[PDB]
RNA sequence: ACGGGGAAUCAGGGUUCGAUUCCGGAGAGGGAGCCUGAGAAACGGCUACCACAUCCAAGGAAGGCAGCAGGCGCGCAAAUUACCCACUCCCGACCCGGGGAGGUAGUGACGAAAAAUAACAAUACAGGACUCUUUCGAGGCCCUGUAAUUGGAAUGAGUCCACUUUAAAUCCUUUAACGAGGAUCCAUUGGAGGGCAAGUCUGGUGCCAGCAGCCGCGGUAAUUCCAGCUCCAAUAGCGUAUAUUAAAGUUGCUGCAGUUAAAAAGCUCGUAGUUGGAUCU
């Protein structure tokens, strides 16, 4: 059972702050090595230069070639395989382009079709891919 | 309606004393010199560099 | 491997232009339309299989 | 440091469940009964009544002879009688919890133009008030979301500069007279 | 990790943030040492050292924006070399001078408040309720739609005198004149298998291209892709990424569990810690 005294306050809280390190969420946040291993450094977005365009074959229960882009970030020099979302949008991307890279939505976990990709793409050379896919703006040079 | 403020002096000599000097210019009873703040504050720092005689020469 | 199929199904569609049509209403008159549309007039219905976008 | 004041509320709360037919249908009836613009104008009155009821909850928890309940409660019971929501016979703090949303929207100016027969539709009234044809005793009111006080009701009229009250016509009747 | 006042979130308990306009602290590139003064270890004062860096006739001399502007760099991430001492106050010998303190404009979809994008009437029908009628049908009693049908009524957005505003302006308010019939004064962001509101529509593609937070969809009728039409959710906003809170009674003090689902030390002793029977009007 639980110690249910009155002078038992530090037995409770020194136990709580040890059994809270066995939470997976808490230990990921507060230990701060996930934060160190994250290439964004806890940032929402980043900004990098394309090194090449890499097709990524999808995971087993279905089949496709998910079109991805091997970027290298500027602020720390990490390298990333970021995912270009829509169809024909890989044509919008040359090598050596400024790419605003965001996260995907599962915060370090890949989204189910794609093996090991955390990172979608928002802008290419300061114009957004939604503007290029819908023709509202055009690729500059 | 319109609501405003108003003050009635006893003599115009008092009104030339007890009034803020933009409300004398609104009746043509005052003239401001036409130099902007950047004009004299440039001049103040130039004449700050001169000794006693020629500080009046800098304009 | 091969990246050559990128905008295959995008470019292979026949480009249809959107139809010229009158403008919708906005503001509360759009909300005026829906209240009349849903809660004022009654269609005599016994099974309730008529969805709002029910193509049969 | 500046001389500004940074205080501001938010006057609505988005609901917990986005899509449910029992709630979307029940909001949209009140839009259509009372001519509201969007769902935020429903989520606003529902939020003010969520505060009036929550303040009256903590007064009911206190002692019945607690002076904080006797003073602050007799103010809240007073402030609802003046905007015509509770009544004189029902001015007890138990009855504040017996209030509904459309108890309040009967007292919006948009509806009180219509109920008085000035406008010929609940939608025609939101026109007129924003069209600056409505005055409260001397004051052209340009907002439909205007809670008419109980003494402030029996005289609301046609804003003497208007074509309806004092009768100088607008652009249209002038230009039609410039032809014949 | 500057600390509080505080903020977000909450049934109750709680969790998280507080670089940031109020109070206290600290530092003016990093250290150190001083002169003056009532008050400084002052940096819009000095002296050195270290690191940067300016001018030059090469001998020398002059620095310190984490002040207001503005620039470079850095980044996901942040504004004008504007005007004024008129307000608020401060300083000085001082009713009189000065103050990038501060105020006023500019940039400003951080965020918050109010709030347009239509309204009414008559006909064309379709309707559908109340009434008469065995039904038929009739109604002047209502309501709804489609009317690129008619109809003049009311308008702001905008252009713009003047007044007001103000230090001088601007904005707002106030008022002349002009300014509304639908491809114009044209509302867009997401979606339509489920969760989750709303198509078993049409055309194309045919494990491709793609969608999809999750489950899944896609291999010739694809309700899930790419398009058209439709309709639905919010609405001057609405998507996405990330941190965080509730959901989480999945951190449990309230309030969790430990036979078999993750889990009780092999066994006892034992100091600290925790808890301790009555009984004293």
């Amino acid at each position: 059972g639980k110690c249910r005294g009155l002078r038992t306050a530090r037995k409770l809280r020194s136990h709580r702050r040890d059994q809270k390190w066995h939470d997976k969420q808490y230990k990921k946040a507060h230990l701060g090595t996930a934060l160190k291993a994250n290439p964004f450094g806890g940032a929402s977005h980043a900004k990098g230069i394309v090194l090449e365009k890499v097709g990524v074959e999808a995971k087993q229960p279905n089949s496709a070639i998910r079109k991805c882009v091997r970027v290298q970030l500027i602020k720390n020099g990490k390298k990333i395989t970021a995912f270009v979302p829509n169809d024909g949008c890989l044509n919008f991307i040359e090598e050596n382009d400024e790419v605003l890279v965001a996260g995907f939505g599962r915060k370090g976990h890949a989204v189910g079709d794609i093996p090991g990709v955390r990172f979608k793409v928002v802008k290419v050379a300061n114009v957004s891919l939604l503007a290029l896919y819908k023709g509202k703006k055009e690729r500059p040079r | 309606k319109t609501t405003g403020f108003g003050m009635i002096y006893d003599s115009l000599d008092y009104a030339k004393k007890n009034e803020p000097k933009h409300r004398l210019a609104r009746h043509g009873l005052y003239e401001k010199k036409k130099t902007s703040r950047k004009q004299r504050k440039e001049r103040k720092n130039r004449m700050k560099k001169v000794r006693g005689t020629a500080k009046a020469n800098v304009g | 491997g091969s990246l050559a199929r990128a905008g295959k199904v995008r470019g292979q569609t026949p480009k249809v232009a959107k139809q010229e049509k009158k403008k919708k209403k906005t503001g509360r008159a759009k909300r005026r339309m829906q209240y009349n549309r849903r809660f004022v007039n009654v269609v005599p219905t016994f099974g309730k299989k008529k969805g709002p976008n029910a193509n049969s | 440091p500046v001389a500004r004041s940074w205080v501001c509320r938010k006057t609505y709360v988005t609901p917990r469940r986005p899509f449910e037919k029992s709630r979307l249908d029940q909001e949209l009836k009140l839009i259509g009964e009372y001519g509201l613009r969007n769902k935020r104008e429903v989520w606003r009155v529902k939020f003010t009544l969520a505060k009036i009821r929550k303040a009256a909850r903590e007064l009911l928890t206190l002692d019945e002879k607690d002076p904080r309940r006797l003073f602050e409660g007799n103010a809240l019971l007073r402030r609802l009688v003046r905007i015509g929501v509770l009544d004189e016979g029902k001015m007890k703090l138990d009855y504040i919890l017996g209030l509904k949303i459309e108890d309040f929207l009967e007292r919006r100016l948009q509806t009180q133009v219509f109920k008085l027969g000035l406008a010929k539709s609940i939608h025609h009234a939101r026109v007129l008030i924003r069209q600056r044809h409505i005055r409260v005793r001397k004051q052209v009111v340009n907002i439909p979301s205007f809670i008419v006080r109980l003494d402030s009701q029996k005289h609301i009229d046609f804003s003497l500069r208007s074509p309806y009250g004092g009768g100088r016509p607008g652009r249209v009747k002038r230009k039609n007279a410039k032809k014949g």
